[PDB]
């Protein structure tokens, strides 16, 4: 009958619900959602960079310069790499790459590199280049082939086979990125006929880097039809460092290699099958391109750019309005 | 809840009330509606909105995680890695999933108090010029019109100016 | 306390009150005595038993130490295993102490605000019909009975049925 | 304010009132002035200065970076090691912003629930012996002592001893 | 004289207390310890399953097959290993197990081998394989033999020795963890009376594995009388992956070897009793059996634990302060 | 009528708080529990100086670079200070093999004590007193090297003969010492410094073995140096002894340390002065009661915690709402 004045509050058609510490499912008139669970699987540009795709080829395989890896040969800028989880080609010669993760690891640091010839053929004297070639390397179009960054030396026609020395001077600004190898034959026949006879060696150094192996002659399980095996070797010649190659013989000597551009960029190597596209990213995990204002990802701990915090929760959501108590309709 | 005014001493919320968390709603021989107390409601805006983005201010930071292989003379420092990362993983989960619970109830008795404090401030210029009905209403002991329920909105209601008129009708009833 | 009741204007807890945390107790010709509040005291131990459920869950993973051996070449990962277990070691010590302080700071002004807010809606009930005094306590301007004392804790109290000769007596 | 006191239904602070945090302000034909209720300033003291020490306790624990060197084949554990120290920093720094932030809501709330339950003590003990003015002020409908003003403050207000000079002024207004 | 009614608290007889940000050593009336602080001094199963008591030998002892721990020789399954600490059984002929602590760490996250005969002694021609025991070696019943697992290998009564050759496949589903050495006699005369003379090596490969070494003659401390060396290795043949096995002298050659079968594995290093009772929680230092959430008792545990944290205490206040009158 | 009336505390200051719903709040009271300000200097911690390496590297000292002699002989050390610009180290050229974990080791010190370990007429037949090169001077003489090292080569007369040498560690003590193998550019100087034939180093104690021969090659020069040293290090464990055995390119150990063992190694140029602290970061001292520094993760002693903040005030006080005065 009277003027009536009430105090009271907002409510609405909201049915999200927060938890609190006293109370679960609890609805709200307003709220945000701080995490985001939502992905595009894809790879796509970072900073306007393409990623490499290494496509059927391994991390190996690319840098040693497999004979089917020629699709990649050459340079090579990229914001991250991309290695599908079944590539086939990669050390095709049955070996050891010596300190692998530690290779994958600098690799990965690279926003760059360009391919050189380090050491030509000619300058190892007295021994025979051009027969430097196997059947369990074949490039697409020949059966025998071998590593487009290494040269497989054997001794001439001459028994002996002569002690080869060869030199380079990185004069540049950059550090070079450079590979060797040291054969293993199965036989002392096998010894005999492909170098002298003797103790063999091969010796390398810098200013600051020494190396020194010699071969181990047994024969190894068959590996794409080799009982033989190659130990192959890395290395980083910084800026202003001179590189001496020496050897008696089962040399795998450098023939290219690479001026390396490290990254301002953290840098990744991602193992995946998702497709590359003409996309770019701010944020790129292994599993998905986010694209968010989010604070939280539940999507992947993996990734490169820049990203939201990953954590295991499926939701976090934080109340903004109040509890929502609309009235009953009927 | 914890100020025991939403969905306490006061039931229900207003679908009504479109323009405010919190509000009037009144009735008179002018008319009725709803009305959101603008001075609280902004107040409570900024202080959530500075709360949102402390809280996404101060988690923007990130524990990086690496792709980095590990051969098989490796376990122990793979092992070091694996545990650490999950370690930095389990922490911030912790953290966020903690601080939503615990920020999601004191935002909610903040609500309940700005209703509460608002509900106190109208009682008191009131005084015995109007009657407690229950749910956080007052009815009047006299005729107040579109300007006199203004005025209790704003602050400036006239306790002296209607108290004669008030007491008579407390009287009669 | 924050709210001001518990160790506040209600000087005392009531150690005859066995069956809840916040209740009544009266005065009248038939006698004196204690009766929990049901709904507030249920509606607490839902409150406290899901926050505990909560802290349990969220404190439900646990870092892996381990005691894998290091070697004399392996002083530099050795310390950093060392330093990395005691560091999530220090973190969860914090996590967990400093959260059990908050909670507890929490949990007791939960309690004082229950009590508070039972005691309001007993003096909004009461109106006139009683006097407040100074701590918690309403002492009637009329007789009231058993059942009146009941529907006072049931909260259908009939203010207008005691009106009058509550009037009556504040005059006196 | 959330308890709405402390630059709410009191508007200002007393420079005047130099002894204590929470304080009674007092005008009476004998003179007038400010002073501090010790009580609820002292045990306001002890709970701050408290919570101070609890959490410069809880955060005397130090995580410790080390000098290390590493060598050109060591970047994964050198990368192993930055991204270990980096992300104890990250946590230490959120924890302590965070709790600096969170403690300081709740400490000024404290202080806004203090007042206002000074502000309570007083007006359950006054009752209709006295006008409810705005910002936390009472004006006695009777006279009031030093005594008297002595009696408000340490709760022994006498009501009947004034019910009746009280009422007749009240309304013979 | 009115009637009255009251509103008030619960009160009782609790002299527990808990702290507060804002406040120390409160009475509450009723609370919750969250931490666990005690242990029961022993080890037990753990998925009704008993741990392996390594005894009186180190796990060195125990996988190469030291003729003292034959106690344990054989197949193995296990929830946790014990290793006591003052053990005496282990490396019995000086000399250094090469990656040790990789060894280690790969043996636990075990749960059980199986062993067997990899090289039968008849897969090396031209050479004695029934002389190579030595005196730092004894069992319990002969003061001069050799390790289980392994074959000193030793020139013919006529000489020479002649380049040796062994191959295994592993055709099962189990990695095989095997063990194989290289003798570094003192002497060249000791060199020259075991095995021929000239250069010798020993040459082993896989699919994924390359090994050479040959002998370091030289005389170095006396330990168990030897002032020769052994340089011992251990590897794992992947499922698939076949060995093989050249060497013209100085090879201890893998005999027996292990299929391996590998959730969390645990290492105790302990005195601690093994009793005969079950557990779900299994620490460094004992068992907990407990609903608790936090515990004080170790950092380094096998099952289901709490978390460890420092505290000695993490009670939460369930109740309201106790003010009884 | 008469008033009473309920209020709180204001004043002049000025200081501000943050708080989760608002920024810049002014209070009347607050604690900053965070520390910005250092001296930019090294003091003694525990009243012991700090090692100054000067113009030395760690290498430099512990190997006895010739010009490191003001380093040589006993030190005691609350921790190490390497000069980012030193010059003196490794002055033939060469690997310090494990040098990372040799840096820690040694960061892990308080004190070494420098002994004869082998005395140069443990070995027989050869030549201990012409082991000097022009890559290693001394401040005075143009051809020096290393002082706790020996360079032996062969008598005057061929051949070189199997050396052989014993140190057993009868001391409280572990023992740091160092050898090295010299691999010669060319064949040449193998024959003329060294016998013709197989060479090799071997050594070995109770728990280590070691054995090296000549990796002859030639490389870059070097402080004028083609051939290189392989340098080594070991820690001879008490109770534990020691042979060593060549016959050539051996680089014996002469002196080595009684070591005795959380030290730092600070790479800086700050002062070292007549000072004390309690807290030493790799930036300054810290002289504060404060619970965090943002100065430096890189300290010995005992310092507050190190967090990214610019500020960390704590209200104790109430907001500050002072009258308004004209
Ligand atoms: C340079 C050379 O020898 N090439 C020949 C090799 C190697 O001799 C063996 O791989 C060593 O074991 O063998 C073959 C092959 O594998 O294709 C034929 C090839 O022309
Ligand atoms: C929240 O409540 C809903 C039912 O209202 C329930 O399905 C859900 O499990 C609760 N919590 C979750 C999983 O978010
Ligand atoms: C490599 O080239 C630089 C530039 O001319 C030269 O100074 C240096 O001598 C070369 N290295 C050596 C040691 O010859
Ligand atoms: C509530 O109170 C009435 C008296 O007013 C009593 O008769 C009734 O039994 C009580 N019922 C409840 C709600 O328990
Ligand atoms: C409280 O006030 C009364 C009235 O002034 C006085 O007599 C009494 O001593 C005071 N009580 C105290 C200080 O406890
Ligand atoms: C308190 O009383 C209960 C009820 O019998 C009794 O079981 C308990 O042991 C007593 N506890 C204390 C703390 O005295
Ligand atoms: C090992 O055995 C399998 C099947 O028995 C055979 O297919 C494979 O070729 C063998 N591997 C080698 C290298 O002998
Ligand atoms: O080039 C030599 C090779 O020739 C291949 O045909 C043969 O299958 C291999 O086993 C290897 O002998």
């Amino acid at each position: 009958p009277g003027d009536k004045i009430c105090i009271g509050y907002h409510a609405n058609n909201s049915t999200t619900q927060v938890d609190t510490l006293l109370e679960k499912n609890v609805t709200v008139t307003h709220s945000v959602e701080l995490l985001e669970n939502q992905k595009e699987k894809r790879f796509c540009k970072i900073m306007n960079k393409a990623p490499l795709d290494l496509k059927d080829c391994t991390i190996e395989g690319w840098i040693l310069g497999n004979p089917k890896c020629d699709l990649l040969l050459g340079d090579q800028s990229w914001s991250y790499i991309v290695e599908r989880p079944n590539a086939q080609n990669g050390i095709c010669y049955p070996g050891v790459l010596n300190e692998l993760e530690e290779l994958k690891a600098f690799i990965g640091s690279g926003e760059r590199v360009e391919r050189f010839e380090m050491f030509p053929k000619s300058t190892w004297a007295g021994v025979d280049t051009s027969r430097g070639v196997t059947n369990a390397c074949p490039s697409y179009t020949i059966d025998s082939s071998f590593y487009r960054n290494l040269v497989w030396i054997v001794k001439t026609d001459s028994a002996t086979y002569p002690v080869i020395k060869g030199t380079y001077n990185n004069t540049g600004t950059q550090p070079i990125l450079y590979f060797w190898g040291v054969h293993h034959p199965l036989d002392t026949t096998v010894q005999d006929n492909l170098y002298g006879s003797g103790d063999k060696y091969v010796r390398m150094g810098t200013e600051s880097m020494n190396f020194a192996k010699s071969p181990e002659i047994a024969a190894r399980p068959a590996v794409n039809g080799q009982r033989s095996r190659i130990d192959y070797y890395w290395s980083v010649l910084r800026p202003g460092e001179t590189l001496n190659v020496e050897s008696n013989g089962n040399l795998i000597a450098p023939w290219y290699a690479y001026k390396f551009v490290s990254t301002n960029k953290k840098g990744a190597v991602f193992k995946s099958d998702l497709p590359i596209e003409n996309c770019d990213a701010t944020c790129q995990t292994i599993t998905g391109v986010l694209r968010t204002n989010k604070t939280f990802q539940n999507v992947s701990p993996l990734w490169i750019g820049e990203c939201p915090k990953y954590v295991k929760s499926e939701s976090l959501r934080l109340a903004t309005g109040l509890r929502n108590v609309p009235q009953i309709a009927t | 809840g914890i100020f025991g005014a939403i969905a306490g001493f006061i039931e229900g919320g207003w679908t009504g009330m479109i323009d405010g968390w919190y509000g009037y709603h009144h009735e008179n021989s002018q008319g009725s509606g709803y009305a959101a107390d603008r001075e609280s409601t902004q107040k409570a805006i900024d202080g959530i909105t500075n709360k949102v983005n402390s809280i996404i201010n101060k988690m923007n930071t990130q524990f990086e995680a690496v792709d980095h292989e590990f051969s098989n003379l490796e376990r122990r420092i793979g092992n070091l890695n694996k545990r650490m990362e999950d370690g930095f993983l389990d922490v911030w989960t912790y953290n966020a999933e903690l601080l939503v619970l615990l920020e999601n109830e004191r935002t909610l008795d903040l609500h309940d108090a700005n209703v509460k404090n608002l509900y106190e401030k109208v009682k008191s210029q009131l005084r015995d010029n109007a009657n407690d009905l229950g749910n956080g209403c007052f009815e009047f002991w006299h005729k107040c019109d579109n300007e006199c329920m203004e005025s209790v909105k704003n602050g400036t209601y006239d306790y002296p100016k209607y108290q004669k008129e008030s007491k008579l009708n407390r009287q009669g009833i």
